[PDB]
């Protein structure tokens, strides 16, 4: 399995980024994904959930008005909108595979494949 | 009487006889002589059933009144609210929408209900 | 629990008169209210009824001549006859509709309380 | 966030343990606990899902446990490639999905 | 207890048994008649089952409404009703005041409930 | 794809033609179609009474507050959704369906019902 | 269309002061109305909403537990009855046209006529 | 509550913009800010309704628009009798109906 | 919780008050305001419950009422086996279902 | 009426204990039990209140997520089972009757009964 991460490593503050990361070695259909960040000296901080079918989306409150997560089950492709980034975004992001299942499906309440990351910086 | 006031709001505006919907809902229910009696009771209760599949099907079931999450199209009709509820009757806007009745009823049940049932049961997962 | 009716009086065989009606001791907001006439010569007449949910029905020798209309605020009745005519003479009369099984707004047509009348004289 | 001790530190061939103590809510409620190990450069990689329950290619030194509301890593037999970031992660509930702790950095 | 066995307990005892009167609703010469029941039978299952639907009460046995109670109806106090009295009874002392029970949870509510319940979701 | 399309299908993938199903189920030579259409019309209702006493009213999924008993079947998720049909899982819980169905009666109308009759005043 | 306040002076801390707000011009009962409170020193704040018919009252979250906004349409009167009023509820409280509309009218999400203000001191 | 500048100004004939800042859940999601003109001593006048259009009565020096999660007015001609508060107010969701902004003192 | 007054006080044979003040939700919005008098190291007993419901074996003496947002108790005929800790119990609402007040001591 | 506290007294902070009551002289079935309780230089303090049949529980805000209200309406027992005790909860609690009502029954928002309310202390 691997998932690698595009999108752009520096924005303005009050700026818009996208970024987006390809899946391949399973299929991304039947996972949930899910968005981690890092900030440079700090530890994990988890950002977003989205379901496999990509009709219900989760937010951590602090970035709950200003993130959209999204997918596109025929491009395996896993995406974050990210408007108004403020200084307190500056981390790596990293796309991950898990964070929930479906009701047919084990419990899947872990981050088991995780992307390479990518950093973004708002300055 | 349950037939007192049966169609009385036909004429009237679509949002005035949308306060009527209990009035046209409980008249809707109730040898080959005998024959004829007996399917004109049974298909009085295969039309009735049938639409309260439809609502079932759509999420609308026990509801006079059901809200969807299915936009609404322009090109089914372009009319604004003023001219749909206040100023025209649901004869009249049957005759309008009856050639996208199917389209709308086709999206209530592939655009949400079985989209909506399917995320309820894994927002009750959590 | 009365009707006072106001208004009236002569009137041109192409003109108009307004009528006014007063309730007092009911609730002027569930109440089926109806214009009936009384000409000398004739009897009794049903002329125009207003429901709670400002619905209106007339008669076919009135439609498209006489508004009648409700002002809940004031208890308030009034009937709007345009283009009166000679036949139009007769004593107006205001009244409820004694409140039975709900019928969706739809009249009974039993009138449960009857104003005095008022005058209507058409020349 | 979740209380783990920072700077933790063993030698080769012993046994560690990284303690990682949430609320009742965020550890207490659910045995949902997982654990991760990010080398310095890498992302984290899934070591321990489920309180104590092991993903495929992870070998058996790595043990997790719970008490109370109180989660556990062992990392018996340590090697010095185990030099690392561990996290905790919880399961918190609807409104609020995970909660990461402060990582530790193990050393050999 | 088995079908109609609380008949003769108090309304308290029996209304935890709805289910299992709900239960025995539905299920040339002795051809007819057999044919003559099954269809009797539906409709008035159905009849009941439309009435439930008009009052909001679709697919429940025990329904909350938002009629309040009229002490002219029955000025009986909870513990002379659902502990010291069975269900036929309260049928023989409520006979009178069905139908306009029956209007008013039909216009008091799932017509102008719904109503609000439409424009509450409107914002 | 279609009427019974989904029969040879896995429970997951079939979960998603419930309508497909469901909307088929209400639609000499002259009292036997009388006797067809008031059939149809009472298994129908008889399903719908089902789910009525269930609090499944209006619902093709519907969830419920009733564990899964390890007695009825010890299979996992995995091997009922992903590696097996809807014809197979009748067969085997034939034995305890109506063990299943008296249960639903019991905690999720019942109970759950005269909780919310309580909770609507407190 | 005209919108006169009718209400109170000075009340003490903890007590309690009902507001009256007569419309004359336009239907009363067509229209949704609210309540918007402004501090003697600050800016505009929103206090209540009413719908048309007034079965729906929504209020701002530092006033849900000691305020009520309530509408007579046959009395073409909006009022607001307020309970423990405290030191931060000294204001004048304007009664508002707008805010609100059904579902079968265009969106009204402002405030489209304004009375002139109650002044109301704790 | 919503960020406005306050002491906007301009000479007579000028014109002049007003800035109306909130978040994505304030002025983003909803295009129904508004704005006021309340002179002092008296009731506020709606001036602008929804993100761009007029009041029957108002004239057409007042115009208004929105550019991501910052709203505006424009006035166009000012006259010595705009001197007054201008506030805008946004519609933020059924849990907080209207937020308003602090008040703009424009003068002339 | 609700506000007393401490060290309630008279003589054999007045009648006293003691007052019991809430907000807008505890007692003004219901009349489930009950009266319960506490002797030292015994368990409270209910002496009025709704506002002016009196149990049955507790003497004529004691008469609840309100007014406003303020609950009352009065002990007429007061006794010098009357001198308890006295408290109030509104009901408040689902979410918070009972508040108590201090204990007023009847020092007779 | 006759209402017994079985339970502890004595308890290391982070502790957990379980206090029983045993309830006599009236159907203990028919009525809905609470805990008050009382800490020694205070006055009380509403805990729990469970329902009659045991479904329905509820606690005050502080104890919410910590302790469990049951009851058993065969061995006519109420329990709370209280865990990990902080020394703020040190006081008599009162195994109470009362605090609601079924909706077949008259609103019984007062504690009718009270008893030998047992004393925890946490140090
Ligand atoms: C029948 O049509 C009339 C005419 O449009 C309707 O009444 C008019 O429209 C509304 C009420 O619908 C009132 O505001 C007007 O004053 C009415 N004017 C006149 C001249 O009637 C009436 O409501 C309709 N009645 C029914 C039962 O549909
Ligand atoms: C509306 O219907 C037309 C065809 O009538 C279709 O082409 C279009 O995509 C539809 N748009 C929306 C938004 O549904
Ligand atoms: C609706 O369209 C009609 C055109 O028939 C127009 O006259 C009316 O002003 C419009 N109303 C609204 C609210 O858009
Ligand atoms: C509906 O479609 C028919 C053709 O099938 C057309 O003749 C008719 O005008 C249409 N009516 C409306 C209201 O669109
Ligand atoms: C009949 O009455 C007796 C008491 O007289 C009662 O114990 C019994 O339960 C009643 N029967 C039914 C079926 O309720
Ligand atoms: C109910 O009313 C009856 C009739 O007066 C009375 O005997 C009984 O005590 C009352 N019960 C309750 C609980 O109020
Ligand atoms: C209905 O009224 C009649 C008298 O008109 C009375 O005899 C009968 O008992 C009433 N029905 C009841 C109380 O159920
Ligand atoms: C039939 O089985 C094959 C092999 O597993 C599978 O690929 C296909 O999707 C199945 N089709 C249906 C309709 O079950
Ligand atoms: C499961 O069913 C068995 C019998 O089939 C029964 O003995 C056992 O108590 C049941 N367990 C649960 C948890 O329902
Ligand atoms: C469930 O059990 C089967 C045994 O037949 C096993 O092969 C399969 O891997 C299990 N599924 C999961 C998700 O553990």
């Amino acid at each position: 399995v691997q998932l690698v991460e595009t999108g752009g490593g520096l924005v303005q503050p009050g700026g818009s980024l996208k970024l987006s990361c390809r899946a391949s070695g399973y299929t991304f259909s039947s996972f949930a994904m899910s968005w981690v960040r890092q900030a440079p000296g700090k530890g994990l901080e988890w950002v977003s959930l989205i379901n496999d079918r990509g009709g219900l989306t989760f937010y951590v409150d602090s970035v709950k008005g200003r993130f959209t997560i999204s997918r596109d089950n025929s491009k395996n492709t896993l995406s974050l909108q990210m408007h108004s980034l403020r200084d307190g975004d500056t981390a790596v992001y990293y796309c991950a595979t898990g964070g929930m299942s479906s009701a047919l499906q084990s419990s899947k309440y872990y981050f088991d494949f995780w992307g390479q990351g990518a950093l973004v910086t708002v300055s | 009487a349950v037939f007192l006031g049966f169609l009385g709001a036909a004429g009237s505006t679509m949002g005035a006889a949308s306060m009527t919907l209990t009035v046209q809902a409980r008249n809707l229910l109730s040898t080959v002589w005998g024959i004829k009696q007996l399917q004109a009771r049974v298909l009085a209760v295969e039309r009735y059933l049938r639409d309260q599949q439809l609502l079932g099907i759509w999420g609308c079931s026990g509801k006079l009144i059901c809200c969807t999450n299915v936009p609404w199209n322009s090109s089914w009709s372009n009319r604004n609210l003023s001219e749909i509820w206040d100023n025209m009757t649901w004869l009249q806007w049957d005759k309008e929408i009856s050639n996208y009745t199917q389209i709308i009823y086709g999206l209530l049940e592939e655009s949400q209900n079985q989209q909506e049932k399917n995320e309820q049961d894994l927002l009750a997962l959590d | 629990v009365q009707l006072v009716e106001s208004g009236g009086g002569l009137a041109k065989p192409g003109g108009s008169l307004r009528l006014s009606c007063a309730a007092s001791g009911f609730t002027f907001s569930r109440s089926i209210m109806h214009w009936v006439r009384q000409a000398p010569g004739k009897g009794l007449e049903w002329v125009s009824t207003i429901n709670y949910a400002g619905s209106t029905y007339y008669a076919d020798s009135v439609r498209g001549r006489f508004v009648i209309s409700r002002d809940n605020s004031k208890n308030t009745l009034s009937l709007q006859m345009n283009s009166v005519r000679p036949e139009d003479r007769a004593v107006y009369h205001c009244a409820k509709d004694k409140e039975g099984y709900y019928s969706g707004g739809y009249p009974l047509w039993y009138f449960d309380l009857w104003g005095p009348g008022t005058p209507v004289t058409i020349s | 966030a979740l209380t783990q001790p920072p700077s933790v530190s063993g030698s080769p061939g012993q046994s560690v343990t990284i303690s990682c103590t949430g609320t009742s809510s965020d550890i207490g409620s659910y045995n949902y606990v997982s654990w991760y190990q990010q080398h310095p450069g890498k992302a984290p990689k899934l070591m321990i899902y489920d309180v104590t329950q092991r993903p495929s290619g992870v070998s058996d030194r790595f043990s997790g446990s719970k008490s109370g509301n109180t989660a556990s890593l062992t990392i018996s037999g340590l090697q010095a490639d185990d030099e690392a970031d561990y996290y905790c992660s919880a399961y918190a509930g609807r409104q609020t999905f995970y909660i990461f702790g402060g990582g530790t950095r193990l050393t050999v």
